C-alpha cells in the first residue's frame, strides 16, 4: 500500500535548525513530485515547499525562502527538509504529500500522517466564507469557496481542489480540477464552478464526512489554501 | 467436409437486400453526417484544436 | 502554461531522456536472423546460448553484442512478418550436408531469401553442418541428390565443394557476398566466423557510404 | 454438394444486383480536392512503427514500434505521457481500451499482453498475457474493460476473458493467416480479412461465421467498419481497396489506381463515412471518395511506408505511423 | 585587359553551379542525408563561399591590374582569401580522416549517435581554425601599399601556410595512403572491379590534391627563402580550380549522387 511516514521533530530552540525526513514505500517514488505542507495549532494548511520528478524544479515559499531546503533522495525512497534559522511560527504538523503531472493525472493524491516542530518561544487568496456549518445525517450541504483571481485557464481546465481532514487524520484529496472525483472517494461529493465562484456538494451525509474542508488552488506558484470550514453534527 | 457443407448452407439461407437499397442507405448515411465531419468540411482555426 | 502543464513537460522531457538512453544502449547491438531447415544445426551453431513464436538467443565476442534470431517454430505465412528483420546485420543460413532428402528444400529455402525484396542486399553467412558425417556417408551413397548434373570426383573436397557452388549460384545480384564455411558439431569456433563476417560486411557497407565503393 | 451450394450464392447474390452503387452516386456533387497538411509530428520512436490506435478522448493515442517501447502520446501539446517497455519487441498490433484505463499489445511472441494504465502505484504494469494463440498476434481490440478479440496468424481470431485469462470463444473457419480486425460500433459483430483473400462477419456471442465475402486476389492486410456498421472496408495486397455490403452480401465499390501497383497496409474511414483513408507501400496515404471510388487527396509526408493510421471519434484529426519512425497528425 | 573576365567568369560558374548541385542534390535526397556527404556539403560550401566572395575581386585585380577601393576593402578581401582556401584545404583533410574512420572503426562509423558528435566537430574545428588562420590580416598585418592589394608579410606567409597546407596536406596523405595499406591487407585477408575503383578514386583525389594547390605553397615557400609572375598567378588560379574540381571528383562517381544530378 501506498505510505508516507514523516520523522523528526518535536522541540526546537528559536535560531536552531532541524532536519525533516519521509520514507516513501509501496509506489514509484522517482515518478511523483512532493510537497511540503504545514498546519499551525488550530490553523489551516499552508504550502511550503515543491521538488519535482528528477529534481529539475524546486519551489519555496516566501516565509521560508533562504531559511528552508528541500532535497531529494530517489534511491532511499527519502524526501528531506532543511531548516535553519527556526522561528515562532515554524511550529506545525509538517505533512508529505506526493504529486504527479501528466495529462490527466491525480496530484496531491495522498498525504502523510505528518511530523509535529514545536520553536518554544500578487498571491491568490482563497476565501471561504463559512467557517461552520451543523449538519445532519442524510441531509445535504454544499460548502464554497471563492478565489482573488480566475482559476480557469486558457487550455480549458480549473485548477482547484478540495480536501478534507477529519479529526485527528490528515488530509484526503476529494476533487482535482474542480469536478473530477478522486480514486476511493464515493460518488456523494460533487464539484461545480466558474472561474471565481466553486462549491462542494454533499448529497447524503454519512458520519465519516465530519470534518474541515479545504480549498487549494493549482494555477500558480506559490500554492494557497483557504481557512478551512468545519462541519459539525 | 460435411462441416463446410452446413457452414455454406447456413451462408446460404439469409436474407439479401437489393444492391441499390444498399447503396441508397449509404449515401443517406453520408449526407446525413456530413456536415459533422471535419475532415470533410474543414473547421475554423478556432474550433481546431491542432491549430 | 498553467504550471500542470509545465511538470507534465518537464515528465515529457524525462521520458525522452530515458528513451535516447535506451536507443544508444540498443544501437551497439548485431542483429542476425537465423535461418535453414529444420536439424541442420540452427540451435547448436554457437556454444554460448544464453536464451513458440519466437526464439532470440544472444551472447557477447571481443566487446561485440550479438544478438540471433530463430523464425523457425512460427509455422505460418513467411511473407507477412519477415520484413521485420529487414534490418538485420546478415542472415546466417545453416544447411545439413549429411541429409541429402531436405537438401532441395533447403536450396528452394535458400533462393527465397537470397532473392527477397526485403534482402536483396542482406550478406548471408552460409554454414555447411555435419562435414564429419558427410565425410563418412559420401562412401555409400554417392548421386542421391544432384542426379543430373554432378558428373564430377567423388571426393569429399569434390562433391562438398560441389555442394557449396549451387548455393552461390543463386546469389543474383551485387552488393551481397556469402560466406561459406564448412563445421562439424563435435568442436568448432564458430563466434569467430560470425564476427569476422560481420566485420567484413559493416566495413563493406561503411566504403559504400563513404563512396570507395 | 459443396458446388452446388456455391453456385447457389453466386446466383442469389447475382439476382440482388439490379445496379451499381455507381450509378446510383452519379448525381452527387465530387468531393473536391481535399488538402490536409501535417498539424503535429509526434518524434522518439526509434524503429519502425507497426501499429496504433487513437483513445475514445481524442486526445490520447498508443503507438507500437519495433524499438520494444509502446508510447502513450498526448497529441495536442505532443507531450509523452508513458513509455511502455515492452518484453517482446516484435509487436506487430497495439489496442486502446475504451474506457482509457488499458492498452494491449502483441505480434510475433503469439501473445496480446494488456497494461494498467491507472493504477495507485506511479507506473504501468501488465495486467494479464494472453496466452494460447499458436501463430503471430496480427490485431487485438478492446470491447470493454474484461473482453478483448484477437486475431492470429494460426488462421483463427479468440474472444478472451481478460480476467480468467482464457478464450471464451475460438473463431474458425480462414484458410490463411488471419491479418486484421474491426469490431462493429455495437459490438455485436465483428469482420477479419485474411491471407486467403476472403472476408468473414463473425457473431460475438454465438462464436460462427454469418457470412463471408471474396473478390480480392491477394492477402487481406486491413480491415475497417463503416460508422454505421452496415458495410465495411477491405485493403489488399493486390493494390485494391473494396467495400463489401452485409445485408447485400457482395461488392459495392472497387478502389484502385492504374499508376498504383503496390499493397494496402492500413485502412480507416471518415466519421460520416464520406472518405475511405487508406495507407500504402509507396510512402503516401490516398484518400478516396468512398461513394464516387474517386481519388479525393493525398498525404505525402512520409519517407518510409505507412503501416497504420486511424481517425479521431470525433473525426477532428487522423494519425499516420510508417516505418520511418515518425507519426503525423493531419486535418 | 578584358580577356581574363570571360575565361575567369566561366570558371567562376563552374564552381558555382558544381556546388551549388551538391548542395542541393544532398539536400533533396533523403538516402543522401548522411554525415560523410554533409562533411562534403562543408567542403561544398567552401568552394562556393571561394566562388561567390573572393574570387570577383581577383578578377577585378587582372583587369584593371590596381586596387580603386578602400584599404580595409583589400584587408577583407585578403582575409577572406585565406580563409576560404584553408577551409576547403581542411574539409578535405576532415574528408580524408572520415574515410578512415570507416575502414579502421567500422563500428563506431555504423553508429548515429557517435558519427553525429564526430562530424559536427570536425566540422566546427575545421572552420574555426580557417578563421583563426585568416583573423590577423584584419589586424593591418598586411603591408599592401595604396594602390595594390597584396599579402607582404613573409613571416605570416611561412606561419600561415605551414599550417593552411602542409600539416593538413601531410595528414591527408598520411591517412589515404593507411587506407590503401588497410584496404590491401583486407583484400589479401579475403566483382572485384570494385577493389581497384576505391584505388583509383584515393590515387584521383590525391593527385587533384597535389597538383591542384602544392605548386602555390611551394612557390611561396622558395619565394620567402626570382621566378616570374605570369606563373606565379597561373599557379594561384590552379588552387582556385581545386574548388571547380572538387565537387566532381566527390560527388560525380557515387551512384547515389548521379541520380539525384539526373533528378
Ligand atoms: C596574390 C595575392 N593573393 C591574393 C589575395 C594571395 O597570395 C592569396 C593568398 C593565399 C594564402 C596565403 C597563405 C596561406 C594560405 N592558405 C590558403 C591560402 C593562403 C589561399 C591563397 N590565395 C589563393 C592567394
Amino acid at each position: 500500500d501506498v505510505q508516507l511516514v514523516e520523522s523528526g521533530g518535536g522541540l526546537v530552540q528559536p535560531g536552531g535548525s532541524r532536519k525533516l525526513s519521509c520514507s516513501a514505500s509501496g509506489f514509484a517514488f522517482s515518478s511523483f513530485g512532493m510537497h511540503w505542507v504545514r498546519q499551525a495549532p488550530e490553523k489551516g494548511l499552508e504550502w511550503v515547499a515543491y521538488i519535482s520528478s528528477g529534481s529539475g524544479t524546486i519551489y519555496y515559499a516566501d516565509t521560508v525562502k533562504g531559511r528552508f531546503t528541500i532535497s531529494r533522495d530517489d534511491p532511499k525512497n527519502t524526501l528531506f527538509l532543511q531548516m535553519t534559522s527556526l522561528r515562532s511560527e515554524d511550529t506545525a504538523m509538517y505533512y508529505c504529500v506526493r504529486s504527479i503531472y501528466y495529462y490527466g493525472s491525480s496530484p496531491f493524491d495522498f498525504w502523510g500522517q505528518g511530523t509535529t516542530l514545536t520553536v518554544s518561544s500578487s498571491d491568490i487568496v482563497m476565501t471561504q466564507a463559512t467557517s461552520s456549518v451543523p449538519v445532519t445525517p442524510g441531509e445535504s450541504v454544499s460548502i464554497s469557496c471563492r478565489s482573488s483571481k480566475s482559476l480557469l485557464h486558457s487550455n480549458g481546465n480549473t485548477y482547484l481542489y478540495w480536501f478534507l481532514q477529519r479529526p485527528g487524520q490528515s488530509p484526503q484529496l476529494l476533487i482535482y480540477r474542480m469536478s473530477n472525483l478522486a480514486s476511493g472517494v464515493p460518488d456523494r461529493f460533487s464539484g461545480s464552478g466558474s472561474g471565481t465562484a466553486f462549491t462542494l456538494t454533499i448529497s447524503r451525509l454519512e458520519a465519516e464526512d465530519v470534518g474541515v474542508y479545504y480549498c487549494m488552488q493549482h494555477l500558480e506558484y506559490p500554492l494557497t489554501f483557504g481557512a478551512g470550514t468545519k462541519l459539525e453534527l | 467436409a460435411r462441416k463446410l457443407v452446413e457452414q455454406l448452407k447456413m451462408e446460404a439461407n439469409i436474407d439479401r437486400i437489393k444492391v441499390s437499397k444498399a447503396a441508397a442507405d449509404l449515401m443517406a448515411y453520408c449526407e446525413a453526417h456530413a456536415k459533422e465531419d471535419p475532415l470533410l468540411t474543414p473547421v475554423p482555426a478556432s474550433e481546431n484544436p491542432f491549430r | 502554461l498553467s504550471a500542470e502543464d509545465k511538470a507534465a513537460v518537464e515528465r515529457s522531457k524525462m521520458i525522452e531522456k530515458n528513451l535516447k538512453e535506451d536507443g544508444i544502449s540498443a544501437a551497439k547491438d548485431v542483429k542476425l536472423l537465423l535461418l535453414g531447415a529444420d536439424n541442420s544445426g540452427k540451435s547448436t551453431i554457437v556454444k554460448q546460448m544464453k536464451i513458440t513464436g519466437i526464439v532470440e538467443t544472444h551472447f557477447t565476442f571481443k566487446n561485440l553484442h550479438f544478438r540471433l534470431f530463430d523464425v523457425g517454430g512460427q509455422r505460418s505465412e513467411r511473407k507477412k512478418w519477415i520484413h521485420c528483420f529487414e534490418d538485420v546485420t546478415a542472415i546466417i543460413f545453416c544447411v545439413d550436408l549429411s541429409d541429402y532428402n531436405r537438401m532441395h528444400e533447403s536450396l528452394m529455402l535458400f533462393d527465397s531469401i537470397c532473392n527477397n525484396k526485403f534482402f536483396i542486399d542482406t550478406s548471408i553467412i552460409l554454414f555447411l553442418n555435419k562435414k564429419d558425417l558427410f565425410g563418412e556417408k559420401i562412401k555409400k551413397s554417392p548421386l542421391t541428390i544432384c542426379f543430373p548434373e554432378y558428373t564430377g570426383p567423388n571426393t569429399y573436397e569434390d562433391a562438398a565443394a560441389y555442394i557449396q557452388a549451387q548455393f552461390e549460384s543463386k546469389n543474383r545480384s551485387p552488393n551481397k557476398e556469402i560466406y561459406c564455411h564448412m563445421t562439424c558439431a563435435t568442436d568448432t569456433n564458430n563466434a569467430q566466423v560470425i564476427f569476422d563476417a560481420v566485420t567484413d560486411i559493416i566495413i563493406a557497407n561503411n566504403l559504400r557510404g563513404c563512396g570507395l565503393y | 454438394e459443396a458446388e452446388q451450394l456455391k453456385n447457389q450464392i453466386r446466383d442469389a447474390r447475382k439476382a440482388c444486383a439490379d445496379a451499381t452503387l455507381s450509378q446510383i452516386t452519379n448525381n452527387i456533387d465530387p468531393v473536391g480536392r481535399i488538402q490536409m497538411r501535417t498539424r503535429r509530428t509526434l518524434r522518439g520512436h526509434l524503429a519502425k512503427i507497426y501499429a496504433m490506435h487513437w483513445g475514445t478522448d481524442s486526445r490520447l493515442l498508443v503507438s507500437a514500434s519495433q524499438d520494444g517501447k509502446l508510447i502513450i502520446w498526448d497529441s495536442y501539446t505532443t507531450n509523452k505521457v508513458h513509455a511502455i517497455p515492452l518484453r517482446s519487441s516484435w509487436v506487430m498490433t497495439c489496442a486502446y481500451a475504451p474506457s482509457g484505463n488499458y492498452v494491449a499489445c502483441g505480434g510475433l511472441d503469439n501473445i496480446c499482453s494488456i497494461y494498467n494504465l491507472k493504477t495507485r502505484e506511479g507506473n504501468v504494469r501488465v495486467s494479464r498475457e494472453l496466452a494460447g494463440h499458436t501463430g503471430y498476434l496480427s490485431c487485438c481490440r478492446f470491447l470493454d474493460d474484461n473482453q478483448i478479440v484477437t486475431s492470429s496468424g494460426d488462421t483463427t481470431c479468440a474472444l478472451w476473458d481478460i480476467e480468467t485469462g482464457q478464450q471464451t470463444t475460438t473463431f474458425t473457419g480462414h484458410t490463411g493467416d488471419v491479418m486484421s480486425l474491426s469490431l462493429a460500433p455495437d459490438t455485436r459483430l465483428f469482420v477479419s480479412g485474411a491471407c486467403d483473400a476472403s472476408a468473414k462477419l463473425w457473431d460475438v456471442r454465438e462464436g460462427m461465421c454469418r457470412q463471408t465475402f471474396t473478390g480480392h486476389e491477394s492477402d487481406i492486410n486491413a480491415i475497417c467498419f463503416f460508422p454505421n456498421g452496415n458495410a465495411f472496408a477491405t485493403g489488399s495486397d493486390d493494390a485494391t481497396c473494396r467495400l463489401f455490403d452485409l445485408r447485400a452480401d457482395q461488392e459495392l465499390m472497387t478502389y484502385s489506381h492504374d499508376n498504383i501497383i503496390c499493397g494496402i497496409t492500413s485502412v480507416s474511414f471518415s466519421k460520416s463515412g464520406r472518405l475511405l483513408l487508406a495507407g500504402y507501400d509507396d510512402f503516401n496515404c490516398n484518400v478516396w471518395d468512398a461513394l464516387k471510388a474517386d481519388r479525393a487527396g493525398v498525404l505525402a509526408g512520409h519517407d518510409n511506408r505507412v503501416s497504420c493510421l486511424g481517425v479521431t471519434d470525433d473525426g477532428m484529426a487522423v494519425a499516420t505511423g510508417s516505418w520511418d519512425s515518425f507519426l503525423k497528425i493531419w486535418n | 585587359y578584358n580577356y581574363y573576365a570571360t575565361l575567369l567568369t566561366l570558371l567562376i560558374a563552374v564552381i558555382v553551379f558544381g556546388n551549388v548541385l551538391v548542395c542541393m542534390a544532398v539536400s533533396r535526397e533523403k538516402a543522401l542525408q548522411t554525415t560523410t556527404n554533409y562533411l562534403i556539403v562543408s567542403l561544398a560550401v567552401a568552394d562556393l563561399l571561394v566562388a561567390t566572395l573572393v574570387m570577383p575581386w581577383v578578377v577585378y585585380l587582372e583587369v584593371v591590374g590596381e586596387w580603386k577601393f578602400s584599404r580595409i576593402h583589400c584587408d577583407i578581401f585578403v582575409t577572406l582569401d585565406v580563409m576560404m582556401c584553408t577551409a576547403s584545404i581542411l574539409n578535405l583533410c576532415a574528408i580524408s580522416i572520415d574515410r578512415y574512420t570507416a575502414v579502421a572503426m567500422p563500428m563506431l562509423y555504423n553508429t548515429r549517435y557517435s558519427s553525429k558528435r564526430r562530424v559536427t566537430v570536425m566540422i566546427s574545428i575545421v572552420w574555426v581554425l580557417s578563421f583563426t588562420i585568416s583573423c590577423p590580416l584584419l589586424f593591418g598585418l598586411n603591408n599592401a601599399d595604396q594602390n595594390e592589394c597584396i599579402i607582404a608579410n613573409p613571416a605570416f606567409v611561412v606561419y600561415s601556410s605551414i599550417v593552411s597546407f602542409y600539416v593538413p596536406f601531410i595528414v591527408t596523405l598520411l591517412v589515404y595512403i593507411k587506407i590503401y595499406i588497410v584496404l590491401r591487407r583486407r583484400r589479401k585477408r579475403v566483382s572485384q572491379q570494385k577493389e581497384k575503383k576505391a584505388t583509383q578514386m584515393l590515387a584521383i583525389v590525391l593527385g587533384v590534391f597535389i597538383i591542384c594547390w602544392l605548386p602555390f605553397f611551394i612557390t611561396h615557400i622558395l619565394n620567402i627563402h626570382n621566378i616570374p609572375p605570369v606563373l606565379y598567378s597561373a599557379f594561384t588560379w590552379l588552387g582556385y580550380v581545386n574548388s571547380a574540381v572538387n565537387p566532381i571528383i566527390y560527388t560525380t562517381f557515387n551512384i547515389e549522387f548521379r541520380k539525384a544530378f539526373l533528378k
